[PDB]
């Protein structure tokens, strides 16, 4: 809107591998991690001044 | 092959098993090969059940080229590794196959590059314990474990005990070369009789506890 400050996409990466199964041994466990990208906003500006004469 | 005898009442339970239920750690693993091993590896052992595996490598990738595919966390253990890994332990995971021809015939084996259950720590398991010296050993509730490695020299190793074969000794009494597992308890008491390198009389199956 030209007035804010940042533009913002959210990306998560999974995780977890396998492991062979036993009755007895532990779980093996998957989980996730998210990241946020963040793009700033740039305004440029230009102008002009114009004279009677000219 | 059937019940030759009566007792006054059912043992405890077999070796490999666990007798007491509470916070208990294990990992799988596969078998690998005491050939396989490279250096001299001395300790020769038939992958029991009731033994001390070590740690030799890791079997994660999969594939043989440069694009490798790392299908699962998969450990790849020794019978006699100096990097304690777990007691093998819960037969039933395992599948018998016999003894020589003998489809049916006794089995504790578990065959080379097979996948078992290896005991971290346990509330309560039964192992089979040895004797590290020649003089009949009374263990208590206050007993440590230690386990026979792949590389215990010959001088160490005079009664010829097997690779992975868990000891049982006494507070600063541990057979040289041998390997302790830390935090290992043996919980019930037992008494070992006199043994000889010949002789070598298997002690008798001891709950333990681990870590």
């Amino acid at each position: 809107s030209w007035e804010d400050q940042e533009i913002v996409q959210g990306i998560v990466e999974p995780a977890g591998t396998a492991v062979e199964y036993g009755d007895h041994t532990n779980i093996p466990l998957t989980s996730w991690n998210a990241n946020f990208e963040r793009r700033t906003i740039v305004r440029g500006e230009l102008g002009m001044m114009v004279g009677t004469l000219e | 092959m059937f019940q030759k005898q009566v007792y006054r009442q059912y043992t405890p339970g077999f070796p490999g098993d666990l007798i007491e239920d509470g916070p208990k750690r294990a990992r799988p693993g596969r078998i690998m090969s005491l050939s396989a091993v490279n250096p001299a590896a001395t300790a020769t052992g038939p992958n029991r059940i009731s033994r001390a595996f070590g740690y030799a490598g890791d079997v994660s990738a999969l594939g043989e080229g440069q694009p490798k595919t790392i299908a699962a966390r998969a450990s790849e253990v020794v019978i006699g590794g100096a990097n304690f890994f777990g007691v093998l332990g819960h037969p039933k995971h395992y599948a018998l196959f016999g003894s020589a021809g003998d489809s049916l015939a006794p089995s504790y084996d578990l065959p080379d590059g097979a996948e078992g259950e290896f005991f971290d720590m346990a509330t309560g398991l039964v192992v089979e314990i040895f004797n590290g010296a020649a003089t009949a050993l009374d263990l208590d509730y206050g007993d440590l474990v230690a386990y026979v490695p792949n590389n215990l020299p010959t001088a160490d190793n005079a009664l010829g005990l097997p690779a992975g074969a868990l000891v049982g000794f006494k507070a600063g009494s541990m057979p040289t070369g041998l390997v302790q597992i830390p935090n290992a308890r043996i919980v019930n008491a037992i008494s070992l009789p006199a043994q000889s390198a010949g002789n070598l009389v298997a002690g008798v199956t001891i709950v333990q506890l681990t870590q």
